[PDB]
DNA sequence: GACTATGCACG
DNA sequence: CGTGCAT
DNA sequence: AGTCATTCATG
DNA sequence: CATGAAT
């Protein structure tokens, strides 16, 4: 009982180990699904668990117990915020998961315990998930080796972009800024048509991001270059109103601030500029925000120096951010730094792989019910004979075999020939069985179609992606100057 | 610590003492920040009562409550809100501190209840949905409330039952408990002295085979 | 929108709610199956769930997000807490939990967090639950309204008495200790022959408890107070030896301490003895305790006063204790105080509206397969005509009514039969079908004599008890004096 | 704070460095406490390879660490325990912790591991089991050692896939990662100087673009 | 149920 | 200084 | 993941 | 000062 290993050999392999699993399974998107390991065992394990959004809200402890002792071999804390995340307004553009209670707020205060809330998926959620139960996607064993778990969701919108990510891992980061559904998906569509499609072009439909919290937003030039290389330096900025009050006095007022920034410790540094006294302008700083809006007053004086104040407060303070670009996902298992395209286009493959798996698992479906319907459609016509000879048999086995040797059934046709309850020879119609064929066999004339036809493929696709759009599109929050 | 009010105005300003940090999150989260005040309550209050006066002044809850309204403790009066409300889940825990809120109200701040200032309030049993994008709810607070509510929503619509404060968001708190207008609240008042003295002391006293007594007496186990 | 109450009518109804659910559903022991609510829901859930004993450990966070949010409308740390306490070998006789992890020590340290440990439902607690699934007892709807909770498990032993209890509620407290499972058993049993049983009788079975960190206790005439009213006090002292050391030097050695003692902390107060210097014999304080053994061991200096220092330590530490009898269960929804008669009595009438029940429900389940089979029966010797009467037939509830009206089948016989598969068909013999009708009405006949023969129902009562008996049985820990 | 040991023997005493509180636990419950010590690490190491050496002093772990063996950081040498163990959960989290004990002790305690003395111990990968009063588990380590051990138990026996110290008790602790007669350790030598720093630094360093390329082209994503 | 230190990359 | 999944 | 206060009865 | 389900 004692090894020796060198202090060389020893680091470089559990470094290896530990960065590796935090550079795949743990800190960084999928460059298709634009998941997280934990944010998709979430989303698949509620969805399981039918904690779905048309049913009723489900104590989140629950939820998390649930998915902590099947599929994420971590700690409910990790499990729990990830999750409260995922209900927050604010941080995402569309919002995956719904939390009633106390979730946090801008003003950062603290999310309510998981034994306070209740939580389910949200409407648009599904919509990754879809089609999972068609076997449409990789799965591979939970740590228990009792159940099997998705690497990557069906992904029905481009989440990635749409949600956006960030982002520390080991040798890596990602920041990734959330984007417009509807935006995205034009785009998306549009390289499906013309897959070399330019930047530039692309640009036109996908221009800029789009965060939750609105705001201003300046760098095309900048814009450019990020969703080109993937690194990029954009400009965000409050959004600023002037109001006149009686007494020759003048309000600065602020309605929107820059995606993830703190609206309680931003107003703090606000009125700290106006007790250390740094500007002339200083007055009273007020946040006066409640439910339903955002608005922040700063009045001033009576040498309303407003024009240079609010200046003073953009460079001094946050109102006035800068935001990076850092698009860093998982791209054949391996980290990639990328932009519009790449992001894009593996979505596109991957919806590829999705639809077409799904139509050879729809049409195995069709297939199967047509072999059984055109022997029961035999059987009719012999009922009589076929009856009698189970009836000689000794067991359902026998039976079986009998009714292939003799009439030359199949196995599958056998089965389902036997297994028939009595009930159903109460009716031994030829015609509306005829009429199912005659529907199986459409259907899978239609797979067979977008299987082997590229172009009709990627037409349903198409389809899919604006109805999509249609059902959660909606309008920008984010400006751009 | 305490959540304040934008203005100083004892003519109109409510402080609302809550049970327990999270669900005080939610307080402050929904409300008009012009007049009211979040206070919460980190836990089962101290019994005062049952409990000689050093653990009383000692105990963090029930000083910040007394710097927090002015007065004292004798009390003087009127500083510092013209409401005190008492916000807690519905459930045997949640009357369990309004027993503890107003033992000590009614034996040291003892004006400010004949004042008629101290209140608590009605937070929903029940909310009613009849899916997704288009949802509607409606809120009841008793059992005939509710009948009627069913038949309005009738068959396919959802009942759900809360079980506390935490259940509820910032909208949701501020449209059935808080927002003034919409608001329903109960409002101590005591309609004796002895009866009361008695009845305190009896419950939430040092004695024990009283209590019991009472409780064989009236708590009715069916 | 304002309500006028007063304080005297608000206090009383609050105080009354908080102080009824709280002397019920919180704090105090059902005197049947000797459950508070939250242990008797993870018991339930955790059976529910497939988490018994004989399967996989499982993520204890799962077990308790799933009993918060099914049936404990309460915080998970409580509910926690409690599973821990039932996976305790010293504070519980017969551990209803196992626990993989740090789930505490007698030394008082901090149990792991759920987060960390495994737990599965012990062997033992599935006979708690034995015939649960066979409407043995009441149910209630849980918060939700979406699902069915016990009131009470069918309790396949006297846990109450064998596990114990403590025990603070409003107006009243519980403080019950542990007891042989075997001894009482043997007293349960006597009082269902000799109902009229006298303790001075009863105490010979049962005499005194059992604690599981052993010791020695001493107060028969007390202990006979206790099981009569239902307070005592009975005195605990930890066992002692006498250990000599290479130079003039003697060892004082401790190798059980009183129930619910902390052996830290116990320690220490011994230490403290001596350097306080408060007795004479006062030398060094070790406490030499590994896994598998509890070993004090206090050395002396030289003038071995050994008798008189350990007799001091007798008083002046915990090494001797003092231990409550205030027996207080919940009997009919009530408080009540208590000595081993009722909680006997009303331990056996609970087995026995159990039993009775039990037996209720499967002489109905084995009558509703008799009149099956009769049928079943009588169609083989029509079977075709039969098969031709459902084929001539419109739907499935036609043929069932053609059945009934022509061969007056029932319904039930009715559906049986048209549900009937194809190679059911392919065995038509009425003698395995008249073996069957043969056991079933020997069953049925069985199960009638249980019901209204009260002697062969409480014989079948002792019979069951002795098995548990044998089964669990293991040997005194704590000895009298 | 730290689990000591009854008696002071720098021969053969050993100080054990365990991931996380709770564990650390389950260590001092199952252990020989004639010779052995707990002290926790509550949670990520600091990186006393990326850290001003303001931040590495101020640090509890470390200073407990430094305090507690004696010797220093210069260091000076034999005090106070003749075995440093490190005991982590066999998982990525639990390597990265081992990647910064070694980095602390390469650069200051320097010594200690050319001595040889620092080890890291291995608990067990998996626990197979073949039904309540009567069951039987046997451990393995490794790929292999499993193989051997499905074999034996055949069919019907269940294995156990450990996923941290957590999940095991203070007794099963003892027997497979503590009991020196039993237990399998690894001891960390050090086979050169150079090369090492050269390791460390590149890995534990405050550069990245080094370390992404040692990434690229040697953690091999497939 | 707040607080409290950490890694990991980056501006 | 702070981000967000980990300890 | 330790710590910290409190209720409720009782020796 | 603890105990053990609650906050
Ligand atoms: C310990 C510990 C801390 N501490 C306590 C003191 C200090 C130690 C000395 N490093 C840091 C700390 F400051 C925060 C956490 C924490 O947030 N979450 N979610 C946790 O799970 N833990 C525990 C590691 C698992 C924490
Ligand atoms: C708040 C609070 C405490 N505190 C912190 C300070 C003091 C406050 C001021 N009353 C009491 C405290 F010291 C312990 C707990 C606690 O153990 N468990 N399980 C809890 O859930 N909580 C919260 C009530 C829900 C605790
Ligand atoms: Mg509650
Ligand atoms: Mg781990």
């Amino acid at each position: 009982n004692i090894q020796n290993m060198s202090l060389e050999d020893i680091m470089g392999e559990r470094f290896g180990r530990y960065s590796k699993y935090i550079i795949q399974d743990r800190a960084l998107p999928d460059i298709r699904d634009g998941l997280k390991p934990v944010q998709r065992r979430i989303l698949y394990s509620m969805n399981k668990d039918s904690n779905t959004f048309d049913k009723s809200y489900r104590k989140s402890a629950k939820s998390v117990g649930n998915i902590m002792g099947n599929f994420h071999p971590h700690g409910d804390s990790s499990i729990y915020d990830a999750m409260v995340r995922m209900s927050q307004n604010w941080k995402n553009r569309e919002i995956l998961v719904e939390m009633h209670g106390n979730n946090g707020s801008m003003d950062g205060d603290p999310p309510a315990a998981m034994r306070y809330t209740e939580a389910r998926l949200s409407e648009i959620a599904g919509y990754l998930l879809q089609d999972i139960e068609k076997k449409t996607v990789p799965f591979a064993w939970n740590f228990d080796d009792t159940e099997k778990e998705p690497t990557v969701l069906p992904a029905a919108f481009p989440n990635l972009l749409v949600n956006g990510s960030t982002g520390i891992s080991a040798g890596y980061a990602t920041d990734i800024p959330p984007h417009n559904l509807a935006e995205v998906i034009d785009a998306a569509v549009y390289m499906i048509d013309h897959p070399t499609a330019k930047i530039d072009k692309l640009m036109e439909f996908l221009p800029g991001p789009d965060f939750p919290t609105g705001a201003i937003i300046q760098g095309r030039d900048e814009i450019k270059k990020a969703y080109e290389t993937g690194k990029g330096r954009v400009v965000v900025r409050s959004k600023t109103e002037i109001e006149k009050l009686k007494g020759g006095k003048e309000q600065i007022v602020i309605t929107e601030i820059p995606y993830e920034i703190n609206k309680a410790n931003l107003v703090k540094k606000i009125d700290d500029v106006r007790v250390n006294n740094k500007v002339a302008g200083i007055a009273e700083v007020r946040d006066e925000s409640d439910r339903d809006g955002l608005r922040i007053a700063i009045e001033l004086k009576k040498d309303a120096n407003t024009e240079l104040v609010l200046n003073y407060l953009f460079k001094y303070t946050d109102l006035q951010i800068n935001y990076n670009f850092n698009m860093v996902a998982i791209d054949n298992f391996t980290p990639r730094q990328v932009g519009i395209v790449p992001i894009l286009s593996s979505y596109i493959a991957h919806r590829r792989e999705v639809i077409l798996a799904r139509s050879r698992f729809d049409k195995e479906k069709a297939e199967k019910r047509l072999h059984i319907v055109e022997g029961l459609i035999r059987v009719i016509s012999i009922l009589d004979e076929v009856i009698a000879l189970i009836r000689a048999s000794e067991n359902k086995a026998d039976a079986k075999e009998n009714l292939k040797v003799s009439y030359d059934f199949t196995e599958e046709q056998a089965e389902a020939i036997v297994t028939l309850q009595l009930y159903r020879l109460t009716n031994t119609d030829v015609v509306v069985l005829q009429e199912e064929e005659a529907e199986l066999r459409e259907k899978i004339a239609m797979l067979a179609a977008i299987i082997g036809d590229e172009r009709t493929m990627y037409n349903l696709m198409k389809k899919e992606l604006r109805e999509v759009k249609k059902k959660f599109a909606t309008p920008r929050l984010s400006s751009l100057e | 610590k305490l959540t304040p009010a934008q203005s100083k105005n004892p003519a109109k300003n409510e402080l609302y003492l809550v049970e327990g940090d999270s669900a005080g999150g939610s307080a402050k989260q929904g409300r008009d920040r012009k007049f009211q005040a979040i206070l919460p309550l980190r836990g089962k209050v101290i019994n005062t009562a049952k409990a000689k006066m050093a653990d009383i002044l000692k105990n963090e809850e029930i000083n910040t409550m007394i710097y927090t309204i002015g007065a004292g403790v004798d009390f003087s009066i009127e500083a510092n809100y013209d409401k005190i409300i008492i916000m807690t889940d519905a459930d045997t825990d949640g009357a369990h501190i309004q027993t503890l809120l107003l033992t000590f109200f009614y034996r040291y701040m003892r004006p400010l209840v004949e004042a008629g200032h101290v209140y608590i309030a009605l937070p929903p049993l029940y909310k009613m949905s009849k899916k997704g994008k288009k949802e509607e709810v409606a809120y009841a607070w008793t059992d005939g409330e509710l009948e009627e509510l069913r038949k309005q929503f009738g068959k396919g619509a959802t009942l759900q039952r809360y079980k506390g404060l935490g259940e509820m968001n910032a909208d949701q708190l501020w449209e059935t408990t808080m927002n003034p207008e919409t608001r329903t609240l109960i409002r101590v008042t005591i309609e004796d002295l002895a009866r009361a003295e008695r009845r305190v002391n009896v419950l939430m006293g040092d004695k024990v085979e009283p209590r019991r007594k009472w409780i064989e007496d009236n708590v009715k186990f069916t």
